């Protein structure tokens, strides 16, 4: 699973994101909603006009959930379990989408921290995100 | 696929500013360190037994160049993309047995390398277009499979 | 896609033995039970709240029948599977947003269902001939994305 | 993470799998190599003619690793840990292949015990074959 290098690389850039949750959160979702349109279908309650409260507010949520799985990293399922029931049983988020958000968040970090997102770091971060995608898809599996 | 005029002038503009060599070497550097199973298609290149090795590798570096030169054959002719990659479709699928998912995986990586290169210049709209292009190349490349 | 004459027979001969009604009901039921996420495409049918409600549902049964009847149009017309599915491509690809990965998951499921109903008649050759009709079908459904 | 139901649905069909491990796991391999011809790339030292001793002997091991994992279902990662060095590091399998085998094993069961392979059980067996793939690949990620 998440190796010493993984569990340290992933904290690496996540400590370099911090006072940037709301900013990095919302930019990921916008890139998601535009680079991939059909992902907006999960947000009809939502105003998806650029930099709108609910994108910014919930982007702030997503990262607080990303960064909080990065701190309680031994039990990644234990810290984000409540968002499995939600994403998997209630909202029936297709797994093909966690991939797509992953891509987007990764694109954020490589915009504001290119030097930080080295091949090695990219790779740990992929595993973590994909450890997260996998958890929130669990309310079947 | 039908392209937008805004979309073309976003691919076109962005392409002329990418280091096809640097940006080239680094998308394969990464395809191989973030997804190391793909090294099996690349035993000829030799030492791929560490990130560093993958990065310094003369042959990988020259390959990434050619893979990216290749995306640019698409940039140039977007209404002929599949014809352009037809001969490479025979290679990656008939002769190489690369699962088409890996084309997707190289694309997703090019995007992160390109995000890397330009940063903020690489806007959601630009990303979206460069995702689309990547999708269509990967698709013209798996065409032989279908 | 090229089809052998042995492939044709494996398909033609097996299709003529399918319970289209019962074969579709189960492949769609399980699609929903193994991939609960896909049920968000079928709130129109209502009760999919339990593995049994899904099996009990007249509209899920009825739909499966319709879905599988479609696969048959592919069995009927192996040269023409690209057009046969173009109007449905349009629907699934432009009106429904169905992620193409799901035509593969439906495909696989038929196989398992097709397995379940033929047992040893479903010879490895046969399975191969079909997974490959299933794969072509799922391609042709996704042709409106590219 | 498999539920309590998953584990009983999985133990059920597998108690019907034991006693036929060699012929089953040899069937799942051929149908793989024939319904999925590129997967023969990883067996270049094998005779993949019908019912050769290697397919039969490998088929035994695979399905035996499967039942060893089916039992020690709480720690699949711990029971199959060298199998991860083997498929991830040594052998380098596109992760897309494990899904290819898991599906071939699933046809094997539907052929041999249709009235055990019940939507509910089919659903559980797949989560399992899916956690098995994931562990044997989780020596990349
Ligand atoms: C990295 C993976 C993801 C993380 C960490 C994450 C995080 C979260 C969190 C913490 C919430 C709770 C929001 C709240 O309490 O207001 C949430 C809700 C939600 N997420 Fe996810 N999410 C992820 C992936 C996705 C994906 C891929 C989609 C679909 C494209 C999605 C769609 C939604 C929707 C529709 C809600 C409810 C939003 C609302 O009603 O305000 N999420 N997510
Ligand atoms: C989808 C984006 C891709 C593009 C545009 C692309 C393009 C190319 C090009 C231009 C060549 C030149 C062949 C030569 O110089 O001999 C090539 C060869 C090759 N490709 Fe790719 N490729 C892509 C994806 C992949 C992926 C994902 C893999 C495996 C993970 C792969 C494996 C190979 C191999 C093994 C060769 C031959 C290498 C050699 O013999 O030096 N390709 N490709
Ligand atoms: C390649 C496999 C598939 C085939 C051959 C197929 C074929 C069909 C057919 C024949 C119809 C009926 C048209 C009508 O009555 O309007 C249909 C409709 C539909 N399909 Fe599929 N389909 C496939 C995969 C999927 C998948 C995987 C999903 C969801 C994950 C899906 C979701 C739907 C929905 C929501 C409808 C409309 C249902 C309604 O409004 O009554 N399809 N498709
Ligand atoms: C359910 C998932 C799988 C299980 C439980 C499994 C099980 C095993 C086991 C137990 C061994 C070691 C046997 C020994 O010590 O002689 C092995 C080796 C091997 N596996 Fe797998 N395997 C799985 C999936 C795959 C896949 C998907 C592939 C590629 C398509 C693959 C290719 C190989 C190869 C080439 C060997 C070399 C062993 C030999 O030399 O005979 N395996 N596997």
């Amino acid at each position: 699973v998440l190796s010493a290098a993984d569990k340290n690389n992933v904290k690496g850039i996540f400590t370099k994101i911090a006072g940037h949750a709301e900013e990095y959160g919302a930019e990921t979702l916008e890139r998601m909603f535009i680079t991939y349109p059909p992902t907006k279908t999960y947000f009809p309650h939502f105003d998806l006009s650029h930099g709108s409260a609910q994108i910014k507010g919930h982007g702030k949520k997503v990262v607080a959930a990303l960064i909080e799985a990065a701190n309680h990293i031994d039990d990644i399922a234990g810290t984000l379990s409540k968002l499995s029931d939600l994403h998997a049983h209630k909202l029936r988020v297709d797994p093909v989408n966690f991939k797509l958000l992953g891509q987007c968040f990764l694109v954020v970090v490589a915009i504001h921290h290119p030097a930080a997102l080295t091949p090695e770091v990219h790779a740990s971060l992929d595993k973590f995100l994909c450890a997260v995608g996998t958890v929130l898809t669990a309310k079947y599996r | 696929v039908h392209w937008s005029a805004e979309e073309k002038q976003l691919i076109t503009g962005l392409w002329g500013k990418v280091n096809v060599a640097d940006c080239g070497a680094e998308a394969l550097a990464r395809l191989l360190i973030v997804y190391p199973w793909t090294q099996r298609f690349f035993a000829s290149f030799g030492n791929l037994s560490s990130p560093t090795a993958i990065l310094g590798n003369p042959m990988v570096r020259a390959h990434g160049k050619k893979v990216l030169t290749s995306f640019g054959d698409a940039v140039k002719n977007l209404d002929n993309i599949k014809n352009t990659f037809s001969q490479l479709s025979e290679l990656h699928c008939d002769k190489l047995h690369v699962d088409p998912e890996n084309f997707r995986l190289l694309g997703d990586i090019l995007i992160i390398v390109l995000a890397a290169h330009f940063s903020k210049d690489f806007t959601p709209e630009c990303q979206a277009a460069w995702q689309k292009l990547v999708r269509v190349v990967a698709h013209a490349l798996a065409r032989k499979y279908h």
